[PDB]
C-alpha cells in the first residue's frame, strides 16, 4: 500500500525448486523468510513478528523496475475479441504465452486488448561450477544477469523498523546462492505512482487481481475458486533453521500466483509449514495485496 | 458394447464392396459386392444387412434398421455430400495451387519405404488391388467379431486400405483414403445411436431419412479433447549428474505416450466406444468425436476428475488433464455451411473450455487436501522432488513413479505392452503398465496389450500404437563410431531436434486457401491427422535404417536423435528432402544440429541443441542451425549449397592432390571468417601466390579452384560466404586423423 | 584521401588504371612496372606497420617523414614507380598521417596494391 | 553489537586469468576455452565462488585440523555454522577506461600454446583465452558481525588478512600451474557499512 522498495541486483539466483533454474523475480515469501533470517539475527524478530501479524503492513514480490513499475500479466483477463489469418495469430499467441510482466503505463491496455511485445529483463545464464578433484562435483547455477537498469520494488508498509532490516539485505543478499556472490543489491526507497497507489486495494469487491502469491483463508477459498483465474506454483523446499544440524524439508504449500485474477479479494494467512516436531515455525507468507482492474 | 458389435462392424465393413468391384472390376452395383461377399466368409445376417442397404437408395424400403444410420454417417463423415483414379495426394488442396499428385496404392510394413505421390500415377494400378483383396481375404476368414477383436480390424484397414481411395468417380473426394473414410463414418455412426438410444428413440427413419436437413441443423455431436500439461517438466527432468540420463529420457517421452494413449482407451470403455472415434493422438493433444446427451458429459466430467486424483496421487501437480467439448450440428461439411465461421470455430470452441481449464486447475476440496501437511520428509527424490514412498534403487533414494521408470527403460526393448493392475509403473486409476516378452502373455494378467511398431495380426489381439525407435548401437558409443575404415574422423556425436513449423496453423486452418473455402473439412484434416503421424511415428526408421544414430524420440512434429555425427547431418538432410516430397514443399520443418564430445551429459546435450532449434525458428522460420546460432542457414540453400554442392567441390579438390593439406583449409578458414574489406585483398594475394607454388601439371586445377573460390568470397551478399565457412568445417571434420 | 572503407577499392582501381605494356605481344597486357620495384617500396611500410604496434607514434615521426622521401626517390629512378605514386595517389596519402590508426591504415593501402598487382597478372 | 563491515579491494591481475565455464562450440578455429564473461556486458568477469572455494582451500592448509573455516565459509551439517557469515560478490573489472587509455585492444588477450607428445612429438594446439595484465575488478567481501560474535571478531581478522596474502601467493584462477595467476590486492580497506563496529585498528593490520 505504501512506498514501493527498489532494489538493484545485478546478480541473483532464485530458485524454482531446481539449482539449474533461476526465476526473474523472487516472490512474496521469500523476501519475507529473508526479513525473518535477518531479524533474527539482529536479535530483533519479536518486535517484526509481533509486526507481522497485523492488518496494517502489506508485502508484494519483485517485479522488473524499468524507468516504471511493472506488474504481471492478468491471468486469462484479456478476451477473446477476429477469425482472420490463422497461420500467424497462433504464432502471435505463442510469444504471448511467456510474457507474464506487463508496465503500468499500459496494463489498461491490456485488459483493452494490445499486443505488447515483450522487452527484455535478465538474461538468464547457466554456468557449470565443479568442486576440484572430488567424485561427483559438477553441479550448474543458473544467473538471472540483469539488464543494467532493472530493479525489482517488494511493496511493502513504510515502516522504519521494516527500512532497518531491507537496508541490511542489501548486504546479505536475496536469492539463491549467496555467500558466493549472488543476490547482493542495493535499495533505493522511491514513492508510488498516483495512478497504482489508486489501485492498491487489499478489500475492494470487484474483479480485481492479485499482485502476489496468496493462500486464502478456508472461509475464503470456497468462493474464490469460482470465477478466478489462477496459477498454482508449488510453494515448497528446504527449511533454514539453525537449530537442526539436518535438513528437513518444508509442509509444501501450494500457493496462487501473482497475477491470479479474481473477484471479492479473500484475505491470506501465515501459512506455518513447519515439519513435524520442529522447535520454530516456518511463516511462509501468504496474504494478498490486490489491483483493481477496471477502477 | 451391448448390441453395437451389429452397428460398428457393419458400418464399418460396408463400402468393402467398393475393394472387390475394385479389384476384379465387375459391373453390378457396389452395394451389393461386399453384401453377398460377407456370406462366404462369416455368417452374421445383422452385421451383412446393415452392407446389404447401406447405399440406402437402390431399395430404400425392405426393413427400424441401423443401415440408416450408416446412411447418413456416411454422408457427414464424407465432407462433400454424395472415374478410377488414384487417391490424390492431400497436399493437392493445401496452401497454394501446385501440381496435382496421386499416391500409389500399396500396404504398409515396417521394411517398405515411404510412397509418394506423383503426377505420373492418374492412372488405375488395378495389379495391386488383387493383392489387396487377398490380404483381406486371409485375415477376415479366421476371425471374430467382439470387443476383443474390435481393435485387430482397424489396423487391417490402416495398413492395407491405407492408400485406396473412395468413390472415384467424383470431382472433390480425391484424396479422402477408404481406410480414413471407414473409420470416420463408424465413428459417428455410434455417436448417432448414442446420441438417439439417450433420447428414447427406437425408429430410425423419420429423424434421419425425412428429418436429414434437421439433423444437419440438429447439434448431435461433441469434439472432446484433452491437453496433457507439464510435458517438458517431466521429459526434461535430467540435470547434470543424472544417473540414467538417456534412457530415462527415452522412457518418460515413452511413458507419456501411452498415457496418453491410456487417457484415449479408458475414456472410450468408461463410455460405449473405442479407436475410431479418435481423430488423433499426439504428444498429450488427442481429439475425439463423442454423443451430445448428458450421460456422456457427466462421464466426461466424473473422468476428468478420477483421473486427476491419480495425477495428482503421483506427481503432484507436475501433470494435469483438461478436457473440453464443443457441441457441433452437421457444419464440418463443403456444402457452404457458414463457411468462415463454423468449421475451426467450433473445433476452436473446445479448445477454449481446454484453456478455460487450465487456468483454473483444481477445487476446493482438492486443494484443502493438497497442502494439509504433517510430513516430516528428511531425504527427497533427487530426481522430481517428490517425498512419498522412496525406495534407494543403485544408492540413490528415488521415488515410486521414477523407480518404474528404471523398470521401464530396462523392458522398453520388447514389442508388447499390457495393461496390468498392480505390476508397477501406473498410468491410471487401477491400471499399470508393464513390459512383456510374446509368450509370457499367456503368464502374465492384463486387460489391455499394447504392440508396437507392428502390422502382423497374431493371437494377441493387441492394440497397435507407434513409437519411433531405432538403435544402432549404444549411446555411449557413437563418439567411437564417427571414424571412417581409414581412421579419418572427429570423436564427436550430434543431436538433432527437428520441428514442422507452424503445423497446428497447418493443422486447423491449413486447407482454407484453395478454393472458397471447400476443402475445410473434417475428413482433410483426419488424413492429415494420419498422414504427419504416419511419417513421423513409423517412416522415420526407415530413414533411420542403417544409420548409426538412435532415435530418442519421435512424435507429432518432434524429434529428437542422438548419433554420430556423419549419419545424424546425413539423417536430416534425408529426411527433409523425403519430408519435403511427402508433402510437395509445404510445410517445411526446422532443425538444428550440435556437435559434442564424448562422455559430456546428456543434459548439458540436449539442451544446447534445443537453444539451436529455438534459434533456427528465428531465423525467420524455416532454417536449420549448424551446431551454432551463427551457421543459421535456410535448408533451401544448406542441402543444395553446403552439404551437396560446396563441399562436393571442396572434397573433390582435396583429394586429387597431396600437397594442399589441412594448413591451406585451416588459413581459409580464418579469411572466411573475419572478412573485413582487407581480407579480400590478403586471399586475392593467398591463393595467387599458390597459383604458381604448386607443381605446373595441376595448375589448371588449383586454377579452377581459386577462381571459383574467390567467386564466392566477395559476392558481398553473405549468403554464398558463411556457407563456405560451413563447408569447410565439414570436410576438417571428416578428415581429422 | 582514403578511408577506412574504402582504401582497399581505391588500391584495386588505381591497379587497373595503371598502364600495361601494349606492345610486346609476349604475355601481354602486362604491366611496366615489376614487382621487386614494387616489394621495394611495402618493405618501407611493412617495417612501421609493425612498429606502430609497438611503439608509439611519438617516435615513428622520423620514418613517417623519410617515406615522403624515397617513394620520391623510388619514383625518379623508374618511370613505371612514377606512374604508380600518380595514379595511386601515395604522396597525397603520406602527407596525411598523424597518428597510429592512418599510419596502419596507409600500411594497409601499401598491401592492397601488391595484392592486386599479384592478382591481376 | 550488530554490523556489516566489508573489505573493499581492487584487485590487480600481475599475469593473465582463465576461469573458463560453459563449453559452448570449439568451431575449428575458433577459441578452445573462452573465458567467463559477464553476458550483458561482455567483460571479463571473476565469479565470487571462484574466490570464495579457492580463499577457502588454501586457508585449509593453514588453519587444517573444522572450526575457524567452519564460522567463515558455512558448513551443510554442523547447526552452528550454515550461512557462514563472509559473503562474497563477483568482481566487475573497474578499469574499462583506464586500460583503453593505455592503448588496448580488447579486455581479453588469446594465448596460443600447444602440447608436445612425448615419443610422436607431435603438437596439439591450444588457444586458451585470457584476461589480460593489469586489469582491475571490483573486490567486496561482507563480513558479519554478529551478537554470537565479537569474541572471535578480532582473531578472524586475522584469517581473512592472511586469506588474502595466500591468493598473492597462489594464483585464483585455471591452469595455474603454467602462470595465468598471480593475482594482487591493492588498497585493501575495510570500511563499516549498516552497523556500529570501529574499524580504525583493523585498517592497520591490513597494511
Ligand atoms: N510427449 C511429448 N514428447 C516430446 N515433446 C512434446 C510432447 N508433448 C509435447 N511436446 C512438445 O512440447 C511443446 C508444448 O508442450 P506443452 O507441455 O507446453 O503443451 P501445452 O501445455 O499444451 O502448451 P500450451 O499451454 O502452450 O498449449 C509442443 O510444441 C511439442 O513440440
Ligand atoms: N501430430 C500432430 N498433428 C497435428 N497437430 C499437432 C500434432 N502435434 C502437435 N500439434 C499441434 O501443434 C500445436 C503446438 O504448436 P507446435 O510448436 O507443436 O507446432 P506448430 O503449431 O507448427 O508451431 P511451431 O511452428 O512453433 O512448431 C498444437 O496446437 C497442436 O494442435
Ligand atoms: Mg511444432
Ligand atoms: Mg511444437
Ligand atoms: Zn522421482
Amino acid at each position: 500500500t505504501y512506498k514501493l522498495y527498489i532494489m538493484t541486483f545485478q546478480n541473483a539466483h532464485f530458485g524454482s525448486g531446481t539449482l539449474d533454474s533461476s526465476k526473474l523475480t523472487f516472490s512474496a515469501d521469500r523476501i519475507f523468510s529473508a526479513l525473518v533470517l535477518e531479524a533474527l539475527k539482529m536479535g530483533k524478530l519479536d518486535a517484526f513478528l509481533a509486526e507481522a501479524n497485523q492488518d496494517k503492513f502489506t508485502l508484494t514480490d519483485a517485479f522488473p523496475f524499468q524507468f516504471g513499475p511493472f506488474l504481471p500479466k492478468p491471468i486469462g483477463y484479456p478476451k477473446h475479441d477476429q477469425s482472420v489469418d490463422v497461420k500467424e495469430v497462433r504464432r502471435q499467441a505463442k510469444l504471448s504465452k511467456k510474457l507474464q510482466f506487463l508496465a503500468l503505463e499500459n496494463v489498461d491496455d491490456y485488459l483493452n486488448g494490445e499486443l505488447f511485445e515483450n522487452e527484455e529483463h535478465a538474461v538468464i545464464d547457466t554456468v557449470t561450477k565443479n568442486q576440484p578433484h572430488k567424485d561427483d562435483n559438477l553441479y550448474q547455477v543458473a544467473t538471472t544477469r540483469f539488464s543494467n537498469d532493472t530493479s525489482l520494488y517488494v511493496i511493502a508498509n513504510e515502516s522504519d523498523l521494516l527500512n532497518e532490516l531491507m537496508s541490511s539485505l542489501q548486504y546479505s543478499g536475496l536469492g539463491g546462492k549467496r555467500s558466493s556472490g549472488f543476490g547482493r543489491f542495493e535499495l533505493d526507497i522511491q514513492n508510488i505512482p498516483l495512478e497504482l497507489s489508486d489501485r492498491l486495494t487489499k478489500n475492494h469487491s470487484d474483479k480485481v487481481m492479485s499482485l502476489t502469491t496468496a493462500l486464502p483463508v478456508d472461509a475464503d477459498l470456497e468462493e474464490a475458486m469460482e470465477d478466478g483465474h489462477y496459477l498454482l506454483t508449488k510453494s515448497s523446499g528446504f527449511a533454514f533453521s539453525h537449530a537442526t544440524n539436518e535438513n528437513y524439508r518444508k509442509q509444501d504449500l501450494y500457493k496462487f500466483a501473482s497475477g491470479s485474477t479474481f473477484s471479492k479479494t479473500f484475505e491470506g494467512q501465515i501459512v506455518d509449514v513447519r515439519p513435524l516436531d520442529f522447535p520454530h515455525a516456518v511463516l511462509n507468507y501468504a496474504k494478498p495485496l490486490f489491483f483493481k482492474l477496471e477502477v | 458394447k451391448k448390441e453395437k458389435i451389429d452397428l460398428f462392424y457393419g458400418a464399418l465393413l460396408h463400402n468393402i464392396g467398393k475393394v472387390i468391384q475394385r479389384a476384379t472390376g465387375e459391373r453390378k452395383k457396389h452395394a451389393l459386392v461386399g453384401a453377398d461377399w460377407f456370406d462366404e466368409i462369416a455368417d452374421n445376417q445383422v452385421i451383412s444387412d446393415q452392407i446389404r442397404y447401406h447405399m440406402a437408395n437402390y431399395q430404400s424400403d425392405k426393413l427400424d434398421h441401423l443401415a440408416y444410420i450408416t446412411y447418413i454417417a456416411d454422408n457427414i463423415a464424407s465432407g462433400v455430400d454424395r472415374t478410377y483414379t488414384n487417391q490424390a495426394d492431400i497436399f493437392n488442396v493445401f496452401g497454394a495451387q501446385t501440381d496435382k499428385r496421386y499416391f500409389k496404392p500399396t500396404v504398409l510394413n515396417l521394411k517398405s519405404k515411404p510412397n509418394f505421390a506423383s503426377a505420373t500415377y492418374e492412372p488405375f494400378s488395378k495389379g495391386d488391388y488383387a493383392a489387396i483383396a487377398t490380404r483381406i481375404k486371409n485375415e477376415l476368414a479366421e476371425f471374430e467379431f467382439n470387443q476383443v477383436q474390435i481393435d485387430s480390424l482397424l489396423n487391417l484397414f490402416e495398413a492395407t486400405l491405407s492408400f485406396v481411395p473412395s468413390s472415384t468417380n467424383t470431382k472433390e473426394i480425391a484424396d479422402i483414403s477408404l481406410a480414413d473414410h471407414s473409420r470416420l463414418t463408424a465413428a459417428f455412426a455410434l455417436a448417432i445411436y448414442d446420441y438417439l438410444e439417450d433420447k428414447g428413440r427406437h425408429n430410425y427413419k423419420e429423424d434421419l431419412f425425412t428429418k436429414v436437413s434437421a439433423f444437419y441443423e440438429e447439434e448431435a455431436f461433441l469434439l472432446a479433447s484433452f491437453d496433457l500439461s507439464g510435458i517438458q517438466d517431466f521429459i526434461y527432468n535430467i540435470n547434470i549428474a543424472t544417473n540414467g540420463a538417456a534412457k530415462q529420457l527415452k522412457a518418460r517421452s515413452l511413458y507419456l505416450d501411452f498415457m496418453s494413449e491410456y487417457i484415449a482407451d479408458s475414456l472410450l470403455d468408461k463410455l460405449g466406444l473405442n479407436r475410431a472415434n479418435m481423430l488423433y493422438v499426439g504428444g498429450g493433444h488427442a481429439y475425439f468425436v463423442l454423443a451430445n446427451t448428458e450421460k456422456t458429459v457427466e462421464t466426461l466430467v466424473q473422468f476428468e476428475k478420477d483421473f486427476n486424483q491419480f495425477l495428482l496421487a503421483n506427481f503432484q501437480t507436475r501433470l494435469y488433464v483438461a478436457f473440453g467439448w464443443g457441441s457441433f450440428a452437421a457444419k464440418d461439411i463443403m456444402s457452404e455451411l457458414n463457411s468462415p465461421e463454423s468449421y475451426r470455430q467450433v473445433y476452436q470452441k473446445a479448445s477454449r473450455m481446454i484453456s478455460k481449464k487450465k487456468i483454473s486447475r483444481y477445487d476446493y476440496q482438492t486443494l484443502m487436501l493438497l497442502n494439509r501437511g504433517g510430513k516430516s520428509s528428511e531425504r527427497e527424490c533427487e530426481i522430481c522432488h517428490s517425498v512419498e514412498n522412496l525406495v534407494s534403487y543403485h544408492d540413490q533414494k528415488v521415488c515410486d513413479i521414477c523407480r518404474g521408470l528404471y523398470q521401464f527403460s530396462k523392458e522398453i526393448a520388447h514389442d508388447h505392452f499390457i495393461i496390468t493392475e498392480n505390476e508397477g509403473l501406473p498410468i491410471g486409476p487401477n491400471a499399470c503398465l508393464k513390459g512383456v516378452a510374446f509368450e509370457k502373455l499367456s503368464q502374465e494378467a492384463f486387460s489391455r496389450v499394447y504392440v508396437k511398431n507392428d502390422y502382423k495380426a497374431g493371437t494377441v489381439k493387441a492394440t497397435h500404437v507407434f513409437v519411433g525407435d531405432y538403435q544402432c548401437d549404444e549411446i555411449y558409443n557413437y563418439a567411437a563410431l564417427s571414424k571412417n575404415e581409414n581412421g579419418l574422423g572427429i570423436k564427436r556425436l550430434a543431436v538433432v531436434r527437428l520441428d514442422v513449423d507452424d503445423l497446428g496453423a497447418a493443422f486447423m486452418a491449413g486447407f482454407s486457401q484453395q478454393g472458397n473455402g471447400q476443402y475445410s473439412t473434417l475428413s482433410r484434416s483426419a488424413t492429415f491427422s494420419r498422414s504427419m503421424s504416419l511419417f513421423f511415428k513409423v517412416y522415420i526408421n526407415q530413414f533411420a535404417s542403417d544409420k548409426k544414430l538412435s532415435i530418442i524420440y519421435a512424435g507429432g512434429d518432434d524429434v529428437f536423435a542422438i548419433g554420430s555425427w556423419q549419419d545424424i547431418i546425413a539423417f536430416t538432410v534425408e529426411l527433409r528432402e523425403n519430408f519435403i516430397k511427402w508433402t510437395n514443399g509445404k510445410l517445411t520443418l526446422s532443425a538444428g544440429i550440435g556437435l559434442f564430445a564424448d562422455k559430456t551429459p546428456i543434459s548439458l546435450m540436449a539442451h544446447q541443441t534445443g537453444e539451436l532449434e529455438e534459434a533456427a525458428k528465428g531465423n525467420e522460420k524455416d532454417s536449420i542451425s549448424l551446431f551454432s546460432s551463427d551457421y543459421t542457414f535456410k535448408f533451401d540453400r544448406f542441402i543444395t549449397n553446403v552439404y551437396d554442392d560446396k563441399l562436393e567441390q571442396i572434397r573433390y579438390f582435396f583429394n586429387h592432390q597431396d600437397e594442399r593439406g589441412k594448413n591451406f583449409i585451416y588459413k581459409l578458414i580464418e579469411l572466411l571468417r573475419n572478412h573485413d574489406r582487407m581480407n579480400m585483398a590478403r586471399l586475392a594475394y593467398y591463393l595467387t601466390r599458390l597459383e604458381e607454388l604448386t607443381r605446373e601439371t595441376d595448375r589448371d586445377k588449383f586454377k579452377t579452384f581459386k577462381n571459383l573460390f574467390y567467386s564466392w568470397y566477395t559476392n558481398k551478399n553473405d549468403k554464398d560466404r558463411k556457407e563456405a565457412e560451413l563447408a569447410l568445417l565439414l570436410y576438417i571434420y571428416e578428415i581429422r586423423k | 584521401i582514403l578511408t577506412d572503407e574504402n582504401y582497399v577499392d581505391i588500391a584495386e582501381k588505381a591497379i587497373l588504371k595503371l598502364e600495361r605494356n601494349t606492345r610486346n605481344r609476349k604475355n601481354p597486357d602486362a604491366f611496366f612496372l615489376t614487382t621487386s620495384k614494387l616489394r621495394n617500396l611495402l618493405s618501407l611500410t611493412s617495417t612501421l606497420f609493425d612498429e606502430s604496434k609497438v611503439k608509439e607514434y611519438d617516435a615513428l615521426l622520423d620514418r613517417i617523414a623519410y617515406l615522403r622521401v624515397q617513394f620520391v626517390y623510388q619514383a625518379g629512378r623508374e618511370i613505371a614507380v612514377k606512374d604508380l605514386i600518380e595514379k595511386a595517389q601515395i604522396l597525397e596519402a603520406l602527407k596525411e598521417i598523424k597518428d597510429r590508426e592512418t599510419l596502419q591504415r596507409f600500411c594497409r593501402y601499401m598491401e592492397a596494391l601488391v595484392a592486386y598487382f599479384k592478382f591481376y597478372g | 553489537t550488530f554490523a556489516k563491515i566489508k573489505f573493499s579491494a581492487q584487485i590487480r591481475l600481475e599475469t593473465g586469468l582463465h576461469i573458463g565455464g560453459s563449453d559452448a562450440f570449439a568451431a575449428i578455429g575458433a577459441i578452445n576455452s573462452p573465458v567467463i564473461k559477464d553476458p550483458i556486458t561482455n567483460l571479463p568477469i571473476i565469479p565470487g565462488s571462484s574466490l570464495k572455494g579457492k580463499m577457502r582451500t588454501l586457508l585449509a592448509k593453514v588453519y587444517n585440523e573444522s572450526d575457524i573455516l567452519s564460522r567463515l565459509f558455512g558448513n551443510s551439517k554442523d547447526k552452528r555454522f550454515k550461512m557462514g557469515r563472509l559473503i562474497f560478490r563477483d568482481a566487475f573489472l573497474s578499469n574499462a577506461d583506464e586500460l583503453d587509455s593505455l592503448g588496448v585492444r580488447s579486455y581479453t588477450e588469446v594465448k596460443f600454446e600447444n602440447t608436445i607428445d612425448r615419443i610422436t612429438a607431435e603438437a596439439n594446439p591450444r588457444q586458451i583465452e585470457r584476461a589480460i595484465r593489469n586489469s582491475t575488478f571490483d573486490f567486496e567481501l561482507i563480513y558479519e558481525i554478529t551478537d554470537e560474535n565479537e569474541n572471535q571478531v578480532e582473531e578472524d581478522f586475522k584469517v581473512i588478512r592472511d586469506g588474502l596474502k595466500l591468493l598473492e601467493l597462489d594464483y585464483l584462477g585455471g591452469s595455474g600451474s603454467r602462470g595465468y595467476g598471480k593475482v594482487a590486492f591493492e588498497n585493501l580497506k575495510a570500511t563499516t557499512v549498516f552497523g556500529n563496529y570501529d574499524v580504525k585498528t583493523l585498517n592497520e593490520l591490513l597494511t
